[PDB]
């Protein structure tokens, strides 16, 4: 599903 | 554009324009009441090393609460912070309304990176970080541009005007935007070290020239705020003026690691003729051209980020806003410190950091071409 992670200091794309 | 990212982009602005309004009446707030130059430097290194503290912890909450939400508790804390500034009298309550602000500031950005990100698609994830960074280096260069300027009626407004702007940008940002793990083990991160290292270097130095910029000039050349208002005004209408209109000029004759090398060595001569200088008119003249010579680097960082990192945008944006915030706490800390000590120190210090970044591009292009 194309929703936004929250790592660490940055944002990373779902596949 | 999209208003909304009009509108995430104004939010960034004012967060950088409240990282930078403090500076123009640095010298006349703690030098009336008795305090010394170490604590100056701490104020603005207490507010970066909240973001820092507060950033991760933000950005999860944010993650797993949502993005608007978050964004407008951040804008109204801002504003309390901000207002907070406006009425204390001891250092203290200048500490916590510092901290409070860091904290507001680490917790908003979070928030509009992931809607800027989660409203751009794969064609526009390098254009919009473009824009990013540009918005946050004329934030930064034009917070004491704005903050000099109506501080000579009413000296304590331009943390009520902040304050004020703030909420603006709260109401208009909730009823406008429309919006109701082991990946580090496989990174090999022995490419990023000199690209950390060169935004490090960068936001050192502009930090640092910053906070000694208005001590020196009011302790020597005794300039009121209006003064250092309009040379930084200038200083960063210049420096952007000469970057939009001719950097593609001189993209086309140069490597970007040549490029940030002589771009280095001309802050380094102009910070020493500033040195040398001792008029009113000559150091107005000189805040135009070191301005010039540290608006180049920048860019050029970002692009060396965009074209390393390749598909992971995300990354490079993350890593790059994070090692900012670590020269833009670490800079000033060290140059109250070093103003404390003796006059022209922190300059020498600046100097250090920009031979330093000389000495690193030279030995990551040496080791490349080799």
């Amino acid at each position: 599903s194309v929703e936004n992670h929250w790592y660490y200091f940055y944002w990373y794309m779902s596949p | 554009m999209n208003k909304q990212i009009f509108v995430l982009y104004f939010n960034i602005f004012l967060i950088f324009l409240g990282i930078g309004l403090v500076i123009p009446v640095l010298p006349v707030y703690l030098k009336d009441l008795g305090l010394t130059g170490s604590d100056l430097g701490l104020l603005v290194a207490a507010f970066a090393l909240s973001q820092m503290i507060i950033s991760p912890f933000g950005g999860t909450l944010a993650d797993k609460l949502g993005k608007k939400l978050i964004i407008c508790i951040g804008l109204i804390l801002f504003s309390v912070s901000e207002f907070m500034f406006a009425v204390g009298h001891n250092f203290s309550v200048l500490m916590l309304s510092r901290v409070i602000g860091g904290m507001s500031a680490g917790m908003v950005m979070p928030g509009v990176t992931g809607l800027i990100a989660d409203i751009s698609p794969s064609h526009q994830k390098a254009k919009n970080f473009g824009y990013m960074s540009a918005i946050i280096n004329s934030g930064f260069i034009l917070g004491p541009g704005i903050g000099g300027f109506m501080a000579e009626v009413s000296h304590r407004m331009p943390f009520y005007f902040a304050g004020a702007l703030g909420i603006l940008a709260f109401i208009m940002s909730i009823v406008l935007i429309h919006d109701p793990p082991q990946l580090l083990t496989k990174i090999n991160w022995k490419v990023f070290i000199t690209p950390v290292i060169l935004t490090l270097v960068l936001s050192f130095g502009l930090s640092a020239f910053e906070t000694l910029y208005s001590l020196y000039t009011a302790d020597k050349v005794n300039y009121s705020p209006k003064d250092i208002s309009i040379a930084i005004t200038g200083g960063g209408i210049f420096g952007a003026l000469f970057q939009i209109y001719f950097f593609d000029k001189f993209m086309k004759y140069f490597s970007e690691l040549t490029f940030i090398a002589w771009s280095l060595l001309y802050s380094v001569v102009v910070l020493i003729l500033l040195v040398f200088a001792n008029d009113y008119w000559s150091i107005m003249l000189i805040s135009f051209v070191v301005f010039i010579g540290f608006d180049m680097i920048r860019p050029a960082i970002t692009n060396y980020f965009s074209n390393i990192a390749g598909e992971r945008q995300g990354f490079a944006g993350g890593l790059n806003s994070t090692f900012t915030s670590m020269g833009n706490f670490i800079g000033p800390l060290i140059a109250g410190a070093l103003f404390d000590v003796h006059i022209e120190a922190p300059i020498y210090m600046a100097i250090g950091v920009s031979l330093a970044g000389v000495v690193i591009v030279l030995i990551e292009k040496q080791h490349r071409a080799k």
